[PDB]
């Protein structure tokens, strides 16, 4: 309950800043079908384009019974694979705050 | 029987992302800049011209003597 203030710190530290934005825009523009023929896994995927993940097309355990969304960035550079990770941490807080309400007592 | 899951007491914290604390934008800026800048120029002409008055006063003592 006291973590989203800490992720709102780095938003002020890096997102709205210009120099770090100027330090990383249009660097590593790899977006073609050789960005998938190289056999990449996620981010340095879908945040560059092609929507696919192993987190709601393939189940693990009770993992589909929770609600969340998956981030997609705009172009195929590092700054649009950086902005996956800010929204990705804004998903794990929801899932933990969704998982605690649903645990039954039982065995190990 | 002594397992975890509590009956109640939940938030959550937000997934939200906002802090628009602006901030005197939109032509309110450039207005405190120009007026205070000319205020510094307004502080001139009352000191340099004043020191210029003392500058002729300083050269006055040189010319009055030296015969």
């Amino acid at each position: 309950k006291n973590f989203s203030l800490r992720i709102d710190e780095l938003e002020e530290m890096l997102t709205n800043n210009r120099i770090w934005r100027n330090r990383t825009v249009d660097i590593g523009i790899v977006t073609a079908e050789d960005a998938l023929n190289y056999g990449f896994s996620g981010v340095m995927l879908r945040g560059s384009g092609i929507q696919w993940d192993l987190r709601k097309t393939q189940p693990y355990d009770v993992y589909d019974q929770v609600e969340f969304d998956v981030p997609i960035g705009s172009r195929g550079d590092c700054y649009d694979r950086y902005l996956c990770r800010v929204e990705e941490m804004r998903q794990s807080i929801r899932i933990i705050s969704q998982c605690l309400n649903k645990m039954p007592p039982g065995e190990i | 029987k002594q397992d975890m899951p509590p009956v109640g007491g939940y938030g959550p914290i937000d997934y939200k992302r906002n802090l628009p604390r602006r901030g005197l934008s939109g032509y309110s800026m450039f207005a405190v800049g120009i007026g205070a800048l000319l205020f510094g120029y307004w502080s001139m002409m009352k000191w340099n011209r004043e020191r210029r008055r003392l500058q002729i006063e300083d050269f006055e003592a040189r010319i009055a003597l030296m015969p």
